[PDB]
């Protein structure tokens, strides 16, 4: 996502965007993942 | 001027004077009706709709001291797309939400487990509006279509 | 005025005197036969359109004194363009009957002069016209008493 | 920016100088006490004066020269073309003549006139016709500035 | 492979936006009249054959997206909720079709409809938009020659092609010479004659009133019906120096001449433009290379350049090749084979 | 003396200046200021010297 | 900036009437990349002497 990120033209916050969301997203996706994800996953589950 | 004999010469007198139009070139016609409106063009790097809900704001202190007859119609508007861009998106999204919990309960029997998808992607979203916030970025069409692609 | 005098008694002179403007992609212009000319710089993207439109905007300012006084009483602008427009408020009348000319007139006159000036609005085009003192020469009329337009 | 806050406040000070000054060149650039390039252009087969070469490169490139990449300020080594006219004391006072009425002369038979346009802007009904009218056009040839009218 | 090369490439799909437009286009020197005929019939077309879709019309006279003038005309549509539009034929796109298919029937002038190209017109791609430019000192007319050279030669060998110009259509103008010897000769001064003609027929800024509070302006013309026709011009008298009248005819001379109504310029230079679009079979870059080759066989003096338009995607090599790179690079950061960086990879 | 900016002229498509000044052989020497002469209100020429 | 004056005054060339000729005193672009050249190539030297 991110190398295709870098845009050009007038296509620019277009890829930019496109890309970038969701990369924030991953990354934030992730920290849930662990921190909040695993916790929850711990603490009541079964 | 003022004659020999003594009479004037009003400039009623050489010319009709009439309170006319200052150019006779464009003429605007709503539905075979005789009409006239604003047509606003929008400044490069504005905020779109913020523009608009605040042409309404400008527009909307000018109703009550109209004369007879004077009504306000609107053709050629942007709004309602962009309002229904952003409903027909978040409703996507809920479905894909509640899709979701579906898959999670028909494969994951204990109605405690499908649970934690359900509460983690939605803290997930914000956290990508704070993101783009943050970076300058706003709700478009594309940062929306990334937030349900992302999903 | 027509197409050739506009094109180099407005078009010319301004162009000319257009230079020395940071990041600029073109300059293209159309001179109208209606005795209107509207020349577009493009500015490479993502640029301070604020500042872009000054360096234009007070080169134009330079060229202002070589415009024929017919124009400089004018109206002469520098906007921000946008090729299509967004909200475009339609007016009418139902009850007390006002002619097409009457309505664009109210509407310069109460609405498009705070509309314009609202929200950053780049540049409303009125369609119509305010009113204005009109007088209608009769030729024979000024003959008979020997009268001219001047 | 720091152009603009003397660009502007020169506005100010223009109706008080000069008509001679206002329609001469007025400028405001960003200053470099040194140049960098300094593109010489020469003539080999088809030889030219110094005085055409100056007025070509004024003519075909200086314009757009000093348009592109943020040129601070062209100086130009020479000068564009324009139509001289060199007085003759004798012959003017022989004809007793000043060179005010040479000017006068010249300002009234070489100018651009706007006339309006047949099948006008409010017409009459039933009109099939709409065309532009032109009036006087401003002077070409160097014979035809010869044929002016004392 | 195949199934990505035989891939048509787009930017974004335009559309449904409940709002599209139609522009009308008469002929040379055309009166306001007639185009309001023309927008009539479009704007009924719009009221009477399709009212299960059609909301509002906003038809106007005198004012296109091209230019200004009594040959131009527009039309704003507005179309009925998305809900009121069940069927694919109530899509802005049908509706556009049946419509422009009428329109190029019913008509003796030219009416398009055009679905809005969403986001401002930047950018189409299969299409170009080429600019013809006068280097030299050539005049407007052998600029004119070149460009009808250039428009009959892309389309002498269409892998094909749509080339056509951009609203140039060159007038007949009513050219009046006002002898500077007989004006000397009967008392009249040059000046008098031009204000009293071009504050008859086209009008004056005068001064300005005062109305209901607010500035407006104060214009001197005349009236319609003595400025309509060329005979007109003897009717305008002007005071001489001797207090006598004197008809206009006799100082003045008239005759028709040819000149363009719209004079473009691109970069200081005068300039005339071609919109066409790309072949069918062909692509952008392959219609714009074999367009230059043709504009590269004009007259001396005549050059040509690219704007808006013509200056998928070319990133995209690039962007996937530095996707190439990350990729493999961030397969390693935690996973350390030297194997593993080819196993996804596939 | 020193010309002046008189009005605008198409040259080849460009717009250029037209000034008026004198030949040069009427205006380099100080003696050449009498070479001049003005209109007067009886229309009869007027020797600058004076 | 004098890369894009050669870039613009790039497409005048083919115009030219006959005779007409460019030539180029007062440069100081070789400088820079000579400046460039001269570094690099000081740079490669202390690697292999390294
Ligand atoms: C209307 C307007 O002009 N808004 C300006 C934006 C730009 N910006 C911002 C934030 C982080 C960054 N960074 C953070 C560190 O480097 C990467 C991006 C950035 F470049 C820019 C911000 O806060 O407001």
């Amino acid at each position: 996502f991110v190398p295709m990120a870098f845009f050009g033209g007038s296509t620019g916050a277009i890829y930019r965007q496109f890309s970038i969301t969701i990369v924030s997203a991953m990354a934030l996706s992730v920290l849930v993942a662990l921190i909040l994800t695993p916790a929850l996953c711990a603490t009541m589950l079964k | 001027k003022v004659n020999q004999d003594g009479s004037r010469v009003l400039l009623r007198d050489v010319a009709k004077i009439e309170l006319g139009g200052e150019n006779y070139d464009i003429i605007a016609e709503f539905n075979g009706q005789p009409a006239s409106g604003l047509g606003i063009k929008l400044a490069t790097g504005a905020n779109a709709l913020d523009t608009a809900a605040a042409i309404r704001a400008e527009l909307a202190k000018m109703e009550p001291f109209f004369p007879s007859g004077l009504k306000i119609v609107y053709p050629y508007d942007t709004t309602p797309f962009v309002k229904i861009s952003i409903h027909e998106v978040v409703k996507t999204l809920v479905e894909a939400i509640i899709l979701v919990f579906l898959v999670m309960y028909l494969f994951l029997q204990n109605f405690r487990a499908t649970l934690i998808p359900t509460i983690a992607v939605p803290v997930v979203l914000l956290g990508t509006f704070a993101v783009l916030a943050a970076f300058g970025f706003s709700i478009n069409t594309l940062t929306m279509f990334g937030m349900v692609l992302a999903i | 005025a027509d197409a050739k005098t506009v094109q180099d008694t407005v078009t010319q002179v301004i162009e000319q005197n257009m230079n020395g403007i940071d990041n600029l992609m073109y300059m293209s212009s159309n001179s109208d036969s209606t005795g209107t000319v509207q020349i577009t710089l493009t500015f490479e993207s993502g640029t301070d359109a604020d500042i872009a439109q000054v360096q234009v905007q007070n080169k134009l300012q330079l060229a202002m004194p070589l415009l024929p006084q017919e124009v400089q009483q004018q109206g002469v602008s520098v906007e921000k363009s946008s090729s299509s427009f967004l909200m475009v408020v339609g007016v009418i009348n139902t009850d007390g009957t006002m002619t097409q000319e009457d309505i664009s007139d109210y509407v310069a006159a109460n609405m498009k002069d705070a509309i314009s000036r609202t929200s950053g609005v780049g540049d409303v085009q009125l369609f119509g016209s305010q009113y204005a003192m009109r007088i209608w020469m009769n030729p024979n009329e000024l003959n008979k008493f020997q009268l001219t337009p001047v | 920016i720091a152009q603009v806050q003397v660009q502007n406040k020169l506005q100010l000070a223009m109706p008080l100088l000069p008509q001679e000054v206002q329609q001469q060149g007025v400028s405001v650039e960003k200053s470099s006490s040194s140049f960098l390039m300094v593109v010489g252009v020469i003539n080999t087969d088809g030889t030219m004066t110094q005085e055409d070469i100056s007025d070509y490169v004024a003519a075909n490139m200086k314009d757009a020269i000093s348009r592109t990449s943020g040129v601070g300020d062209v100086q130009l080594f020479g000068s564009q073309y324009a139509m001289r006219i060199w007085m003759n004391p004798n012959e003017l006072n022989k004809f007793q003549l000043t060179p005010v009425d040479v000017i006068t002369a010249i300002k009234a038979q070489n100018a651009q006139v706007a006339a309006g346009q047949l099948g006008g802007t409010p017409p009459v009904k039933g009109q099939q016709l709409n065309a532009s009218i032109i009036a006087q056009t401003r002077l070409t040839s160097t014979e035809e500035f010869g044929k002016i009218l004392l | 492979a195949y199934l990505f090369v035989r891939l048509p490439s787009s930017f974004l799909p335009d559309e449904d936006q409940g709002v599209f437009m139609t522009m009308v286009q008469l002929p040379a020197g055309a009166t306001q009249e007639r185009t309001q005929k023309v927008l009539n019939e479009v704007t009924h077309y719009y009221l009477t054959k399709e009212k299960n879709n059609v909301e509002s019309v906003f038809a106007v006279n005198g004012f296109g997206f091209a230019g200004r003038g009594q040959n131009t005309g527009i039309a704003f549509v507005s179309l009925k909720d998305w809900a009121d539009r069940p069927g694919e034929e109530n899509k802005v796109e049908a509706i556009t079709m049946r419509a422009t298919r009428a329109f190029s029937q019913i008509k003796d002038a030219m009416v398009f409809a055009f679905n809005l190209p969403a986001i401002v017109e930047l950018g189409t791609a299969t299409g170009f938009d080429f600019e013809l430019i006068d280097q030299a000192g050539l005049g407007h007319e052998k600029l004119t020659q070149a460009r009808n050279q250039l428009l009959a030669e892309a389309a002498k060998h269409p892998m094909l092609t749509s080339v056509r110009p951009n609203g140039l259509e060159d007038t007949p103008q009513f050219k009046i010479d006002i002898d500077q010897e007989k004006a000397q000769a009967l008392g009249v001064s040059i000046n008098d004659i031009n204000t009293t003609l071009g504050a008859a027929w086209g009008g004056s800024y005068v001064n300005d009133f005062i109305d209901r509070g607010r500035v407006k302006k104060v214009y001197v013309m005349s009236e319609a019906k003595y400025r309509m026709l060329p005979d007109d011009i003897g009717d305008w008298y002007v005071r001489a120096a001797d207090g006598q009248m004197v008809p206009f005819s006799a100082f003045s001379s008239s005759r028709w001449e040819y000149g363009s109504p719209r004079l473009e310029r691109y970069n200081g230079l005068p300039s005339m433009e071609i919109l066409g679009q790309a072949a069918p079979g062909k692509s952008t870059g392959e219609a714009m290379e074999l367009m230059e080759q043709l504009a590269s066989k004009l007259p001396t003096g005549v050059g040509y350049d690219w704007t808006g338009m013509s200056y998928s995607g070319n990133q995209a090599p690039s962007l996937y090749a530095i996707s190439l790179i990350v990729v493999f690079l961030c397969l390693a950061a935690l996973y350390e084979s030297w194997s593993i960086p080819f196993s996804v990879m596939l």
